[PDB]
């Protein structure tokens, strides 16, 4: 037992939950939520903006995947939905970049508008509460000035690539108002989105909506969510002499050091290994160490991008999650 | 079984290939040179205008829906854009003058 | 009136810089080697026999 | 065959009977037809139904069987070294399924440290899912590598490997499932003898019930190939150059 | 053709870093490999994004119809 | 049981006699017309 | 209410509740998963698994069997109730670590 | 160019199903089936 | 230089006998009622069963 | 008593196209050939 | 002018000589993911690699995967090129495995496999042979002027040979029925009158 | 309108029908017709 998944070079072990009533004679671990109460822990690492990190402790591997796939599917964002184009004399045909228009994100949050309804026709379908309209509207002409040939056509021809800022927002009615404090941007205006030549005009108008992202990937408001597991190093015996230095070399450089009064190897700071499994090769190492990986540790890495804060949809996603589960406590059962 | 494929892998044309009319010609939306390329390659320049993209293969067993060399893959990477390829036809009719 | 293969030395495209070519907007990587009788592009084999 | 309405734009049949039709799923095309009177329906059923055609009429054979990846998920389970608790036992016994059939479970194997069955009990719910199935059979059948025994003292079972498979009263209590014991070209296979003394009926819903386990399962408990399981591991290098 | 928005797989964007990729390397002569890893792509993922990517449509405008 | 797409499913048809016994299956079949899944798309009355 | 939801099959129930299975409408493995760890954690069950049927299709099959103790529609109950508690001690235990940070 | 029932003088032919059946556009009777064409 | 013999050779064959089938006394006789053997083999039973 | 059954079962039915059933069976993928 | 999206149905190749065809498409969810959360595009079963013998496709996903890591591309030649050994260093010193054999977590259940995976990235072009332009169905259409029979062609609208080799597989069966309603009654049926003496 | 433009003259013209198959401003006698004004509508997946 010991909730340590065994590795070894061929294979891994006991990776299943064991932690039901029922399993042994003696039914320990029951359900109770004050002795869970007592033993969940969140360590929070380092956190800043656009990105995340922290631990959870003395979870089941059941529920901790159910929050990674959720902020993935269900927490919803916004994107461009239906693009309306005038006229259009680029290269880059017209639903090539009408579809890279949906996939630039936005810096605006959910809840601010509602669900945009399809049973409706769609004369009324777009409301003033659950749509919000973008548009551009750039010609690429000579610049008169002088360089020589075969130059930068950054100073040849005025505005000949365009850009995410080039997107202005055109507000509605009865919003603005609302968007006066929060303009909405592209979460990097800087993203490359076409190139043109003098006599080329590119004219659009977007209608970006609020969608789920289970049903397309635009609507994701993460970039990918993920978790490891803790790697876990015993050491059997002490590793003495020259094969201390040979077992320095085969790791990452600040997992383990060598201890400077007696040759003997230790762990550093750990949580830096990722499991590169080359002490099984040398065979004399075969004895030394029995590694292995804690089966309640979790480093979850989530990072946004651009809708909003990282620690945000991860209390969105643990909320959901009740709501899901709260729905169905409350409807009848059909036979 | 390879050289009889090569021929029929869909990429890149011409240089041209906006501007040429043709019967029936198809295209991929984002063409990439391949990851390990040959001595062969880059002398007929076919790293200039390449055809087919590389992917991140992960050799498994999945839900029993490749048994014998099927293929598995995701929605994101097809919504993200993995290899939207492009028909291009061409129609053509003829204003003719009879003998009245 | 001779119909003459691309990129043989009685042709335009013979020894262009990609500027006159760039002018007659064909592909620089075009191999040649094949006629244009009215409309579609063909070219010969190489045959041979005993 | 049936049909089945589905919002895809190709034809979708199940894998196991692939083996009929030789097909490789390659950008080979079938042909379907339809038959349009109602005397003629009744006719195609009642003698091109697949469930009157397990055998082929050049030998007898079972025909249609396990393909080359349903023998090696339905082994790794039935290997000697898998252990399940009941968690997973329900797990698994609810994937064979469509969580429809009511089963019962047997004790497990291990049982005074903690409760473990084997995999193969496993193995023996998808022949007999409960006493309500009339289903009970009797088998002794020999595996594709069957390394012998001492031969004279020890019987066929008490192989080095497991080797000799045994079932009575529907439960496995040998052997393994490598091709030769529920798959195609012997005789004496598992889906042959269902299809004996159970009619064709249960000889078809007691297949599919391992189509849909090991579809959904060895997905998840994984296999692969690459290098390491494919070098000579370096004694094959110095013995290989002088012999 | 441009360079795609985002990534095939993880799906963070890169459409501000082909340009920061071509301006690392007409100054500061370096390394293609330490060049994006300075930039932050460590995902190879990400990173078979930019070194795989012919840009066509540089070959591609000089056809254009408006001389 | 073979898997068929639903854009082969809605041409090729199959005849069917009406009877006592499918009298009320049809009358809805008949109204839903050649556009969603199950419907018709030609018929024959005995006296045309 | 809505009744387009769980849906107890009567084709494969026992004449009490002591055995049961239920059909959830729009729910993938996200649920499905999670909803078996905290029903297996009731000593009085001693079946209960999952599956999904066709992954075209949009349904999920929820299996439940237990001893003659409690009729297992009461367990799920019970189960799908308990669960939403623990929903609430992570959030409770994560949001005070926010703040303080 | 006369359907049977309502003597109709239009006549629609179908290509969606690529059945090339020829209607009468009022009562919707079909006015021929099997099309013969000339290979 | 097999599929196209194979296919033709299991053509050839099943021209020249296509037509024998068992009468209910068990007894298989060609198409014009003549007898060709008595019984199937040496006792009239079904191969494949 | 399922020692005749199957071998009762097995007794060849009337109706059996065996002529061609037995031509598509024997058609299948010093010295002689 | 259209494009379309690589649905299920349409050819896909390796630049091994392996033909392959779409058979589903999962969500994301449902992919697996490694500690990194990197998600794999296309999976194909390890079942090729005894059969077709094809060690290039073993040995090209380790060379394009340290080339990535290094960001320098990697020649392969025929008779030489990059080899194996120093290949192995460079991904080593990244911290990945020696040879590709990487592991990763389940996407559907959380744990970890029991087995390894092989991983990297491998380049899959698409072929010809879509199946929005192959797929057509002749319910009831334009006949043949000599014959009366459908029309040989998907342009020409179609209509399958049951060919003489699928007739000898009916009889087979031994039946009766289905043989003349599948041969002259969906296909050729004609009334003719005749008459008794001299009879024709 | 914005008719027939040329294809290396590239000047925009509006042909009268029925009448000629050049253009001006050169001899060059492929024309191509622009694109409209109307508005269209796309989907962005
Ligand atoms: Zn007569
Ligand atoms: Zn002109």
């Amino acid at each position: 037992m010991s909730n340590i998944v065994g590795i070894e070079y061929n294979r891994v072990t006991n990776t299943t939950s064991t932690d039901f009533p029922g399993f042994s004679k003696d039914a320990e671990n029951e359900w109770n939520v004050e002795k869970f109460k007592k033993d969940f822990e969140v360590n929070i690492s380092s956190l800043d903006a656009r990105e995340a990190n922290f631990d959870l402790i003395n979870i089941d591997t059941s529920i901790a995947n159910a929050f990674r796939r959720i902020m993935i599917s269900e927490v919803p964002s916004v994107a461009a939905e239906y693009v309306y184009f005038f006229n259009n004399t680029s290269v880059i045909q017209d639903e090539v970049l009408a579809h890279r228009i949906g996939l630039v994100p936005l810096k605006v949050d959910p809840d601010m508008l509602t669900w945009v309804d399809s049973n409706l026709p769609d004369d009324e379908k777009f409301t003033d509460e659950n749509t919000i309209v973008l548009s551009l509207n750039v010609k690429c002409t000579r610049n008169p000035d002088a360089p020589k040939g075969s130059t930068d056509p950054k100073e040849l021809y005025n505005n000949a690539h365009v850009y995410a800022r080039d997107l202005k927002f055109e507000p509605q009615g009865r919003q603005s108002t609302t968007f006066a404090d929060c303009p909405v941007v592209p979460a990097d205006p800087d993203i490359l989105l076409a190139k043109l030549r003098p006599g080329q005009e590119i004219s659009l108008k977007a209608h970006c909506i609020l969608g789920i992202g289970g049903d397309h990937a635009k609507f994701s408001p993460v970039s990918t969510a993920s978790y490891r597991l803790l790697p876990q190093i015993n050491i059997l015996q002490p590793i003495k002499g020259e094969s201390a230095r040979r077992f320095q070399k085969c790791f990452p450089p600040g997992v383990i050091g060598i201890d400077e009064g007696s040759d003997e190897a230790y762990v550093k700071d750990a949580r830096k290994d990722t499991v590169s499994r080359e002490v099984l090769r040398y065979e004399e190492f075969a004895d030394k160490v029995k590694l292995g990986r804690v089966r309640n540790h979790f480093i979850f890495n989530v990072e946004s991008a651009g809708a909003m804060t990282p620690e945000e949809i991860f209390f969105k996603s643990v909320r959901i999650l009740k709501n899901k589960a709260e729905y169905l406590k409350n409807c009848p059962i059909t036979q | 079984y390879q050289c009889a494929m090569g021929k029929q892998a869909i990429g890149a044309i011409a240089y041209n290939q906006f501007k040429r009319i043709d019967t029936l010609l198809y295209l991929m939306t984002y063409p990439q040179q391949p990851m390990v390329k040959t001595k062969t390659i880059e002398l007929i320049d076919y790293d200039k205008l390449p055809a087919g993209q590389n992917a991140t293969v992960a050799v498994m067993s999945y839900s029993g829906y490749d048994i014998e060399d099927a293929l598995v893959l995701n929605k994101s990477s097809i919504d993200r854009g993995f290899g939207r390829c492009e028909t291009r036809r061409k129609t053509t009719t003829v204003l003719k003058r009879y003998a009245n | 009136r001779m119909p003459i293969m691309l990129r043989s030395n009685k042709c335009i495209l013979y020894d262009a810089d990609e500027s006159k070519m760039a002018k007659l907007n064909e592909c620089p990587l075009d191999p040649g080697g094949y006629f244009i009788v009215n409309g579609t592009e063909k070219v010969i084999l190489v045959q041979e026999q005993l | 065959h049936y049909a089945k309405i589905r919002p895809w734009r190709t034809f979708r049949l199940n894998e196991c009977v692939c083996t009929p039709y030789n097909a490789d799923f390659d950008g080979d095309e079938m042909n379907l037809h339809v038959p349009q009177t109602e005397e003629a329906r009744a006719e195609a059923i009642n003698l091109m139904g697949v469930k009157n055609n397990l055998l082929t009429p050049k030998s007898g054979e079972p025909i249609i069987a396990a393909t080359q990846d349903f023998i090696t998920g339905s082994y790794l389970i039935s290997h000697k070294d898998s252990f399940y608790d009941r968690a997973t036992l329900t797990q698994l016994l609810s994937m064979m399924s469509d969580g429809i059939e009511h089963f019962d479970i047997p004790p497990p194997a291990i049982m005074k440290p903690y409760y473990l069955w084997t995999g193969k009990q496993v193995f023996s719910l998808l022949i007999k899912p409960n006493h309500n199935s009339p289903v009970v059979i009797n088998l002794d059948a020999k595996n594709k590598v069957f390394v012998p025994p001492k031969s004279k003292s020890l019987p066929n079972e008490m192989s080095q490997n497991d080797g000799f498979v045994i079932i009575r009263g529907s439960q496995i209590l040998s052997g393994v499932m490598d091709k030769s014991v529920l798959g195609d070209g012997k005789k004496h296979s598992v889906f042959y003898t269902i299809l004996r003394d159970y009619g064709p009926q249960e000889a078809a819903n007691a297949m599919n019930r391992m189509a849909k386990l090991c579809a959904r399962f060895l997905g998840n408990r994984g296999f692969s190939i690459g290098i390491n399981d494919v070098t000579p591991a370096d004694d094959l290098k110095q013995k290989k150059e002088e012999l | 053709m441009i360079v795609p928005v985002r990534c095939f797989s993880c799906g963070k964007v890169v459409g501000d870093k082909w340009e920061s990729y071509l301006n690392l390397l007409q100054e500061d002569e370096l390394d293609e490999g330490t060049a994006l890893s300075r930039l932050g792509l460590k995902r190879y993922c990400c990173r078979r994004m930019i070194l795989t990517h012919v840009d066509l449509i540089e070959k591609f405008l000089r056809y254009n119809p408006l001389e | 049981e073979v898997a068929v797409p639903d854009r082969v499913a809605k041409v090729l048809t199959y005849p069917e006699k009406v009877t006592r016994y499918n009298r009320h299956k049809l009358q809805e079949l008949i109204v839903n017309g050649p556009n969603v899944h199950p419907g018709a798309n030609y018929l024959l009355k005995r006296n045309e | 209410p809505d009744r387009e939801k769980i849906k107890l099959l009567t084709q494969a129930t026992s004449e009490d509740g002591t055995s049961a299975s239920f059909q959830i409408v729009e729910e993938d493995h996200t649920l499905g998963n999670a909803l078996r760890y905290v029903i297996m954690k009731n000593p009085d069950v001693e079946f209960c698994g999952y599956s999904i049927p066709h992954p075209s299709e949009n349904l999920l099959n929820i299996r439940i069997q237990t001893y003659g103790e409690t009729t297992a529609v009461d367990a799920l109950q019970k189960g799908l109730k308990d669960l939403m508690d623990l929903c609430d001690v992570v959030e409770s235990k994560f949001t005070e670590k926010i703040k303080s940070m | 160019p006369v359907c049977k029932n309502c003597h109709g003088t239009e006549f629609e032919r179908d290509l969606s199903n690529a059945n090339n059946d020829l209607v009468c556009k009022a009562c919707g009777v079909v006015s021929e089936d099997n099309p013969i064409v000339s290979e | 230089v097999k599929t196209a013999e194979t296919g033709y050779m299991s053509r050839r064959l099943m021209k020249s006998l296509e037509d024998l089938s068992c009468q209910y006394d068990n007894t298989v006789r060609t198409s014009a009622n003549g007898i060709v053997q008595f019984t199937y083999g040496g006792d009239g039973l079904d191969p494949l069963e | 008593e399922i020692a005749l059954f199957k071998y009762r079962k097995a007794r060849l039915e009337p109706g059996t196209a065996i002529g061609a059933i037995g031509a598509q069976s024997i058609g299948e993928p010093m010295n002689v050939t | 002018r259209q494009n379309r999206r690589p649905e299920l149905g349409d050819k896909f190749s390796s630049r091994h000589g392996q033909k392959g065809v779409c058979g589903i498409i999962v969500k994301q969810e449902d992919m697996p993911f490694n500690d990194q959360g990197i998600v794999p595009d296309i999976i194909m079963n390890p079942h090729g690699f005894p059969s077709r013998m094809t060690v290039g496709k073993m040995i090209e996903l380790i060379s394009g995967k340290a080339g990535v890591l290094n960001g320098t591309l990697e020649y392969g030649t025929c008779f030489g090129g990059s080899k194996l050994e120093d290949m192995s260093k460079i991904l080593v010193d990244q911290g990945f495995n020696y040879s590709g054999k990487d592991m990763l977590y389940s996407g559907i259940t959380g744990e970890c496999l029991q087995a390894y995976i092989f991983f990297g990235p491998i380049y899959y072009q698409k072929l010809k042979h879509m199946v929005l332009d192959k797929m057509h169905a002749r319910a009831r259409g334009p006949r043949a002027v000599l014959t009366r029979q459908p029309t040989e062609g998907r342009s020409r609208d179609g209509g399958l040979r049951l060919g003489e080799m699928e007739r000898d597989c009916v009889i087979a069966y031994g039946a009766s029925q289905l043989l003349l309603e599948r041969l002259m009654i969906s296909s050729d049926a004609f009334e003719v009158d005749v008459c008794d003496k001299c009879g024709l | 309108t914005l008719k027939y433009i040329c294809a290396e003259c590239s000047s925009k013209l509006s042909l009268s029908r029925t009448d000629a198959v050049r253009c001006k401003d050169c001899g060059h006698r492929i024309l191509l017709k622009a694109r409209t004004k109307r508005l269209v509508q796309f989907e962005a997946r």
